[PDB]
């Protein structure tokens, strides 16, 4: 697994994902942490949120574990930054890269899929009163993210 | 002159009359001709290895009754 | 199973250009001459020996997401 890892650590530096960093915090590879610009044109314009990736040992046949340690108002991330993404889950496929994820995280910011929600509160104000919904993820990215 | 066999597509079934001497383009033809397959759809492949288009079935050493893989190529998978 | 016995390989040679997949996108590794290619019902093609795994616990192409029995 390890030797897949550090491939995908080179397609990152030679295709950056958009405003996007990651890599290993340490010595071992296995885990890394990420950084991501709130998207342009969405509620969280200007923040930072930071996530932990995790990669199983027999990564990639079992997907990585993603989730944000930064907190964030979003229909499919809960208070405990678990992202409720279908690439991560059941859609996983060893052609998928960390970049291709880090790209669906950064698109699903932007288009939350509120239909099957991680948090049915903030899916209500989405589909309702979106005017609300930007509002507070404005004031959230604000408040704990920059 | 020989009896060959191309069972695959997980429809599997076809049988070929053929002569050693044919070339892999001319099965390619007659698969065309037995079933509806344009032949540039076609990919065949025999005991490990691609069959050339210009090689032939004694080239390649395909014995009576060597029963073949097809595959299908789609116009943009 | 059995299933994974059932589908074509090939040894990958470079010179004939009957085929675009120049990558194993399970290890991210360009196809090198002789290696063991196994194909899928889909056209989708990758290193045997990499795809086999994934294919113990699953049984779509990695790439297009189709079945393979
Ligand atoms: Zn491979
Ligand atoms: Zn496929």
């Amino acid at each position: 697994a390890l030797k897949r890892i550090h491939k995908e650590l080179n397609d990152l530096a030679r295709d950056p994902p958009a405003q996007c960093r990651a890599g290993p915090v340490g010595d071992d590879m296995f885990h890394w942490q990420a950084t991501i610009m709130g998207p342009n044109d969405s509620p969280y314009q200007g923040g930072v949120f930071f996530l932990t990736i995790h990669f199983p040992t027999d990564y990639p046949f079992k997907p990585p574990k993603v989730a944000f340690t930064t907190r964030i108002y979003h229909p499919n991330i809960n208070s405990n930054g678990s992202i409720k993404l279908d690439i991560l889950r059941s859609q996983w496929s060893p052609a998928l890269t960390i970049s291709k994820v880090l790209l669906s995280i950064c698109s699903l910011l932007c288009d939350p899929n509120p239909d099957d929600p991680l948090v049915p509160e903030i899916a209500r104000i989405y589909k309702t009163d979106r005017e609300k919904y930007n509002r507070i993820a404005r004031e959230w990215t604000q408040k704990y993210a920059m | 002159s020989m009896q060959i066999f191309v069972k695959t597509l997980t429809g599997k079934t076809i049988t070929l009359e053929v002569e050693p001497s044919d070339t892999i383009e001319n099965v390619k033809a007659k698969i065309q001709d037995k079933e509806g397959i344009p032949p540039d759809q076609q990919r065949l492949i025999f005991a490990g290895k691609q069959l050339e288009d210009g090689r032939t079935l004694s080239d390649y050493n395909i014995q009576k009754e060597s029963t073949l893989h097809l595959v299908l190529r789609l116009r943009g998978g | 199973k059995a299933d994974i016995e059932q589908l074509p390989s090939y040894r990958f040679n470079p010179n004939n250009h009957q085929s675009e997949q120049t990558l194993c996108v399970v290890c991210m590794c360009d196809f090198e001459s002789r290696q063991l290619l196994r194909v899928l019902p889909c056209n989708h093609e990758f290193h045997a020996k990499c795809v086999d795994k994934w294919l113990k616990a699953n049984r779509t192409c990695p790439i297009c997401y189709a079945d393979a029995s």
